[PDB]
């Protein structure tokens, strides 16, 4: 039977070249005798180039291949939460089967143009620099980009951790389920990752799709789609979901590897002509639906690894061009003490304030502005043998505001805590304080109001802004704390 | 001519130009 | 003060000129690396 | 003709015909699919087989599947009933307002206006925008490079031009989003709607929207700018208007070109672009002109890769541009809007031999003054505003009056600025600036000129400003 | 089964079997040869012909020559009787001391440990090297990588770690030389012996050795790491011990593959590499790991072609490490050894929660100042130093002294430095830097800080220099 | 190919055939051009010096027997000269008695021009060095495959000596033109080009060859093969792929810069970038004694010399550092064709390293060295013969030397 | 023009040249203006990459210098015995960022008998024709 089954003509470098299979559809899952699956990516006149999902040691010339008739779909819904699954949705945390009812297809088209509405609900990270100057809204696609080891995955993690404030809450329209896709990473990193998340009690609301370093190319390829589907189940059901693709750089490599082995034509950097289309069809599935559709959302934090800061290399160019903004991390900043290494001047949020809270805006706005102003003069500092007090002023606001954007890891803040601290320097209170102390000030200052003043923060929170009152109360709280502070 | 070095040089000359224009005024 | 003014006018103008040149040198190099790296891939692929 | 599918490799489908082979560029329809799958033909591989590029996902295709030669290139509903609708690459509705019911259909692959159809002369197309019309005059049938992106009023400027084209030239406009972010199209949609350019209730829509979203395969984002072109050519070749063509953004057009090229296995050229970069562009750009029947004017959003203006994509593109409209965040910060940069924006037709000495001199007057003031700007802040001469203090005053006189209220932003939009006329524009240069309103105060139309308003505002 | 050779082109040999086609990865032995020639099956070309990679020279092979399928991937003698011995890619002793009488044999090809087998304990592994310890601490059971272009210190650094750590280590050690210098395996073997880590008379050997040097055909080079790693996995799993794995240089595994790649009929990926580089690296790097059964502390030297850290190979390896020591010819060029780049070296344990805030604040304190100085370098270069703020000419000072205090005379490089090797303890390091940063030595001369161990030697050296 | 003592003093092509039209070679032995290098077990650490005759080299980047040290630099920076001076310096021992100290040399020309080689063998003849040299020539018009083979051919002739307890020295001049030959031969066979157009195995092409230079243990004759391969960089770029490919095979490199050369620093050895992976184990104690820390001293000197190209309120320790640095730099300078004897090097470095010259004027240093060396060679050969013989600098020799330099120096600065 | 198949853009200059040659060949005097040889070069390169000829410097095929030498060798001044006629060629080449070292510009400079370099700086500064009198030659 050459219609529903085929015979392997040759097998190598994970590409199977099957004879027969006359009825297979493009991208169909097929099965080799040995039990290994494969996906038909090249339907040629005289053969099927099949992408083997595993070790090609188990396939020989002549092995019989059969069709499944089924296209790639994966488990989905609420039972995956707190689980560690492979790219096919299989459980790899050895905790037992995932009790999944619904199964969704991994590659589906993004919701069209009509079914959506402007991104308007804040997606809070807990990171002041991001939350005040590079705001993410639900349905937005914001890229975290930077060289190796700059803090990229940390941003995502702090972000995931942060959602417990709302996940332990009652308001079900503020909860955000998290999905973390690990592509090309080593298993020890993910293990370490899931640990950090368990320790913070964030696994309860997180799903981990993992396609690691030793998993065949095709699984690393798929991973992001199969994780996307999982997040779509939430989006579609009036629920909100967050997805982190770590990294899109490694998946591009996986895809390039199959493309070239199937002999498709190579373009710049050896990438296939459809590499742009691989990510665009992925990153567009993130969106903010309309009430007519459930008002549910899917926010995506895709990671791209640049090289020597070459944001214009091929893949970094595509993805930058596809997403709504970028958080640019930099080594120089990192080693200079700015952690997280966000380059505030080049980072962006097309969505902008349409996603900031009124509380934040109340402060974010002037901060954004003195910083931009400092950035103009900063370089002068170190040779400012005699600058006027006009600009000498902006250098001072400059370094303090900058110290306020600093942040340790695993400790995401509540929007109310961020504005209280930002207010402190923005209003001028730390202007006479020593740069070397702002980190210590904030820490203790925030410890104090989180202890003693939970009623003002609750106000700020509730009233959503800084009332003329709470404004006055903060003035005293900081002018007395500061006095205390320099005793 | 390395995009790295070229960038390193641009970095230090843009500052020089800035500090140098300041000193002029 | 008139000589420092003059010397710093020049220095600043030389800098900018240097800036303009390095930038143009940067783009020429950027384009050639891509082209160069791509021809290398094509050569290998065609030989098969 | 009915062909079979012989091979499917990604977005490249090979189809074999038994009797009768479709010529190159024809559109073939795949038989038996939930939705419409159009395969454009690209080559005649010989042996009765064609090599085509899919206009949408080939997921699921089957060797042997049936394919019907539509015996023609992609054709689309053209005409009035397209205005205000949103359309696909193969002229389908994607706004869910039912069928685009027109009388005529227009194949997208069309040749360009023979030499003998060419207009022999350069005429400025007026938009009513003081900066644009005074310093960087658009050209009828010409192509404009619109630089600057967000925060700077890009979408409000695109929408005022639309309106002002309907108003002053009774011409309609098309909007082709080449590689548009689905989020951003839907947001463009509702924004035109709220400002009226689009009307869902009546038949007063002044724009037809054509979309090539980023998820679409190379071939689709490749052609959608042609589809948009097709539509515009109608309001010119059938109704002889002065249409406006907006391609956002011209870089994604080129990129789509390369993807398609690579897929067809052709060796890339310098920097990885297509061997046919210059022809892919020329066959499209050239259909945008002033023929004897009318003219299409195109506002093209340009993305410059690596900030490299000599990069093959951008370099090729300037070959066709007659002017640039540089939107500037700095200018915006002055509150000045439209935030167009009066010294960076440019135009080929700013030649006395084309705009006339008067126009040419005023313009060159406005810029120099704006330049001079720029010089002084450094001094003022440092050594303080006074070694300033009876002369140096006048260039500033006027310059600062000018800077403001160059700003202006848009009728598109009335639902929002609570202010009335102004469409200043070219004549009024040159006079306005003429006099400020002249010294006729040196007594008037700065703020008298902020956000007004014709100089007359600068005078009256002064009155209300005591 | 018996196949025949049909084509020979370099290290690649195609074989035709009449009946029974040996599976991929199977090892075949060429009949009729003075020495054992193993061919690893690489692909099924079809037509009952397999394409294979030779584990040795292909000279004198003939079309038609006979080849027997061994029925299994390369399998080597694994167990305790490998300790103190020197093995081949294919498991043959190469030390002239007779057979290796192991109870068992293992195939060099195997699946990597599952996700549920991973461990997450993180214990700092002190080395005695100021720079590493201070700024990019190694971790027991972690994956360590020494990155460097030709001749910047990768091996010497591996040499001083064998001395400062391997030597006291209570557990085995496996040193796999992959595509490196033969002279070097002879230097190390004889050093192991002279120091009793290798015992030729008894069973007190605490180190097994495996070698596939630069004088070998691509094939051998594409596999020794596997052999080496396989020996190490035994002590990890079957004995459950604490292993120390040294590989110099893992880049050679990847260069090996790129060298036959074209003969395997593949379109090249970028920079000439094979399209399967990352996956080829992944299925290997994923076995070099600590599990719940045993612990591996791998120190891998990583060559950097053309000195370009973005090269697909070095670039692809960062993700497999928990700590990285990046060496730089720009630093070395100044005479600063070890030439580690203080701003490009990292460790997953550089966490206040793991090393402590004193450790952490010093490290970051040292890095800020070196960064601060890096930025000024290009500028005082031209505009000179006068205009600089006393605040800024002090960081130039301290930086230049730290830059030196980071160098150290290794005990394995006296032939190089003309200085006795010093091993500094973690607290002597933290403190020394803490004080320089504190302004406590702004009086001593920079030179006093160059090539010394502990801070006291910098003070003594000041006097000696005092005249 | 033919192998053995019969070839000495003869000029052969890449296959062994004579090209000096001086008659057939009387060869009785043959050897495969392509043999794997001896393994781990048959060798012993490099310990015997291989004296070049060049201070800069013999003091800062020492070469031992069985060692591979690369000569690399742009066109015309002097790479061949290093090799000629080395071949010429060997007469000392070859004209001597001791057979263990003798060194037979092999000079392989590749891609070079016949008139240049002819020029080369003339000079060798005029120096009475041909007697112990074999010259394998594979020049510019020879077929690619001859140029390709040439190195392996010459290597095999060197192993004859290596495997028979004798000592050989081979110069591969240069390995750049061979790679091109390999690349050509290889592409014409239709083998897919790789990085930079070369075969994916160019590393292998050179590793295989240079691994053959080696030191055999007494169990195998104690003979050795020392290789000095040459590679041409472009725009002094040593990071280049081929350059680093070869730097990662040999036991060190001698990098010559055109900047240094034009500046007067000849040899143009770049202290900082050159290395010897053998260290002092390839040095006599006399030399180790004087140049033990000099290398890192000069490295550290070049840095501060740059850091004060603006006399930035410089202390003393660095003023002293710059004062030694300059004086020592002048001593490492050297002319051509005058290879010095080890004790001669020790005498002159000694003078510098000890500070006796810290008050002489840099410009004087070269002249002083010619005067001083003259004095000790003529008058004091007892101290030279002892330093040379003991091979070390005893406490009295060190005292007789302090005495000579300081006094001669004074009379010299009259 | 911009819309004609590359082969026609490629051909165009040779045709015009033949027309100028009639005059040269008959004791007459013609002037040919090739505007630009830059774009002809890219048209020919499109042809060459599509025919699959090895791309070289700037992806240009190995024979682009000859694309130009053959063409411009035909401009010429005949002597009386051949009519005294003549053909004068003023070919145009477009540089990017005033880079006169690029492959194509250099090619063409190594063919003609002088150049007239116009500078952007000059042009804005108001000197037009923006000729660079030191760099230009005849």
């Amino acid at each position: 039977d050459l219609e529903e089954t085929g015979r392997v003509l040759s097998i190598g470098d994970g590409i199977a070249r099957v004879h027969g299979l006359r009825n297979v559809q493009a991208e169909e899952m097929v099965e080799f005798s040995s039990g290994l699956k494969g996906m038909s990516l090249n339907l040629e006149p005289d053969n099927v180039g099949v992408v083997v999902f595993g070790n090609d040691k188990l396939i020989k010339e002549g092995d019989i291949v059969k069709r499944t008739g089924a296209i790639v779909d994966v488990p989905v819904g609420e039972e995956l939460l707190g689980r560690v699954v492979d790219a096919l949705g299989n459980a790899i945390d050895g905790k037992g089967p995932i009790g999944s009812k619904a199964r969704r297809r991994v590659g589906l088209k993004a919701p069209g143009i009509i079914p959506r509405i402007s991104v308007r609900e804040p997606m809070q990270t807990g990171i002041k620099a991001v939350d005040s100057l590079v705001p993410i809204g639900r349905g937005q696609r914001e890229l975290i980009i930077g060289d190796r080891q700059t803090g990229k995955t940390s941003i995502a993690i702090d972000t995931i951790i942060n959602q417990k404030r709302f996940n332990d809450g009652t308001d079900e329209k503020k909860k955000l389920y998290c999905i973390y896709v690990a592509i090309g990473q080593k298993r020890s990193t993910v293990a370490q990752l899931v640990k950090r998340l368990t320790d913070a009690d964030a696994m309860k609301y997180t799903i981990v799709v993992s396609a690691t370093a030793s998993d065949a190319a095709p699984l690393q390829y798929l991973a992001p789609y199969s994780g996307c589907s999982m997040g779509e189940y939430f989006r579609d059901n009036g629920k909100h979901a967050l997805i982190i693709y770590d990294d899109l750089s490694k998946q591009a490599v996986a895809y390039r590897q199959m493309s070239l082995l199937l002999r498709r034509p190579p373009g710049r950097e050896a990438y296939p002509g459809d590499v742009f289309y691989l990510h665009s069809r992925l990153l567009e599935r993130a969106a903010k639906m309309n009430d007519a559709f459930g008002g549910g959302s899917l926010t995506a934090l895709p990671v791209i690894e640049t090289q020597a800061g070459d944001v214009s290399a091929y893949i970094p160019t595509n993805v930058i061009s596809i997403t709504d903004g970028q958080i640019f991390l930099e080594t120089e900043l990192f080693y200079k003490g700015i952690r997280p290494a966000i380059n505030v001047g080049l980072s962006v949020s097309r969505v902008g304030s349409a996603a900031q809270t009124r509380a934040m805006k109340q402060v974010a706005g002037t901060m954004k502005l003195e910083l931009a102003q400092y950035r103009e003069v900063a370089a002068f500092a170190q040779f400012g043998s005699d600058l006027d007090a006009a600009t000498q002023q902006l250098l001072s606001r400059g370094v303090r505001l900058t110290e306020l954007l600093k942040q340790g890891q695993y400790s995401p803040m509540a929007i109310e805590e961020q504005v209280a601290v930002i207010y402190a320097g923005v209003r001028g209170y730390l202007d006479k304080l020593e740069p070397s102390k702002i980190t210590k000030f904030e820490n203790a200052f925030l410890s104090h109001v989180i202890s003693q003043h939970q009623a003002l923060l609750s106000k700020i929170r509730t009233d959503g802004k800084i009332s003329e009152e709470s404004d006055a109360k903060l003035k005293e709280i900081v002018t007395n704390f500061l006095a205390g502070f320099e005793a | 001519a390395t995009l790295k070095d070229i960038t390193r040089r641009l970095k230090s000359i843009k500052n020089i130009q800035k500090i140098t224009k300041s000193m002029k005024m | 003060q008139s000589a420092r003014m003059t010397a710093m006018d020049n220095a600043s103008k030389n800098a900018s000129e240097m800036i303009d040149k390095l930038t143009l040198t940067f783009n020429r190099t950027r384009q050639a690396v891509i082209t160069k790296e791509l021809i290398e891939i094509i050569s290998g692929a065609a030989a098969l | 003709t009915t062909g079979r599918i012989v091979a499917v490799i990604g977005a490249v489908v090979d189809v074999q015909f038994d009797e009768g082979l479709p010529p190159i560029l024809n559109a073939l329809e795949v038989q038996g699919r939930e939705t419409r799958l159009v395969l454009e033909v690209a080559q005649h591989l010989g042996e009765s087989t064609v090599r085509t590029i899919a206009m949408d996902g080939t997921e699921g295709l089957v060797r042997g599947q049936k394919v019907l030669d539509s015996g023609a290139p992609i054709r689309i509903p053209v005409g009035p009933e397209t205005l205000g609708r949103i359309m696909n690459v193969i002229g389908e509705p994607i706004d869910e307002r039912g069928p685009i019911k027109t009388k005529q259909f227009a194949a997208i692959h069309a040749e360009a206006p023979e030499f003998v159809e060419m207009s022999v002369e350069q005429e400025i197309l007026v938009t009513g925008i003081k900066v644009v019309d005074l310093l960087a005059p658009y050209a009828k049938g010409g192509k404009i490079g619109l630089f600057g992106g967000a925060g700077v009023g890009k979408t409000v400027l695109i929408m005022e031009l639309i309106n002002n084209v309907a108003k002053a030239h009774g011409g309609y406009s098309v909007f082709a989003g080449v590689g548009e972010r689905t989020r951003e199209g839907n947001d463009l949609y509702h924004e035109m709607i709220e400002s009226g350019v689009i009307n869902l209730k009546d038949a007063t829509s002044k724009v037809a929207l054509v979309y090539g979203q980023m998820n679409e395969p190379p071939g689709a984002r490749a052609r959608v700018a042609l589809t948009g072109l097709t539509v515009a050519e109608y309001f010119r070749d059938q109704e002889g208007q002065d249409v406006l063509l907006f391609i956002d953004n011209i870089f994604r057009f080129t990129q789509a070109g390369s993807e398609v090229s690579a897929l067809l296995g052709r060796i890339p050229s310098a920097v990885g672009y297509q061997p046919t970069l210059a022809t892919d562009m020329g066959t499209m750009q050239e259909r945008i002109t002033t023929t004897k029947k009318g003219s299409i004017t195109s506002v093209q959003a340009i993305y410059v890769p690596a900030d490299d203006l000599t990069d093959p994509a951008p370099a090729t593109t300037f070959a066709h541009l007659d002017a640039t409209t540089v939107l500037s965040r700095a200018i915006a910060e002055l509150g000045i809007y439209p935030a167009v940069d009066p010294l960076d924006s440019t135009s080929r037709i700013m030649d006395p031999n084309i705009v006339g000495s008067e126009h040419y001199d005023v313009a060159r007057g406005v810029q120099k003054i704006l330049q001079d003031y720029k010089s002084l700007q450094d001094i003022i802040a440092i050594l303080g505003m006074d070694e300033l001469s009876e002369e140096d203090k006048l260039t500033v005053s006027r310059a600062r009056k000018i800077q403001r006189f160059l700003s202006q209220p848009f009728q598109v932003a009335e639902v929002f600025t609570g202010h009335l939009g102004k469409l200043v006329p070219l004549k009024e524009t040159i006079k306005g600036f003429q006099q400020i240069l002249a010294g006729e309103y040196d007594h008037l105060p700065e703020q008298a000129f902020y956000m007004v139309g014709p100089i007359e308003e600068a005078v009256a505002k002064a009155d209300k400003l005591a």
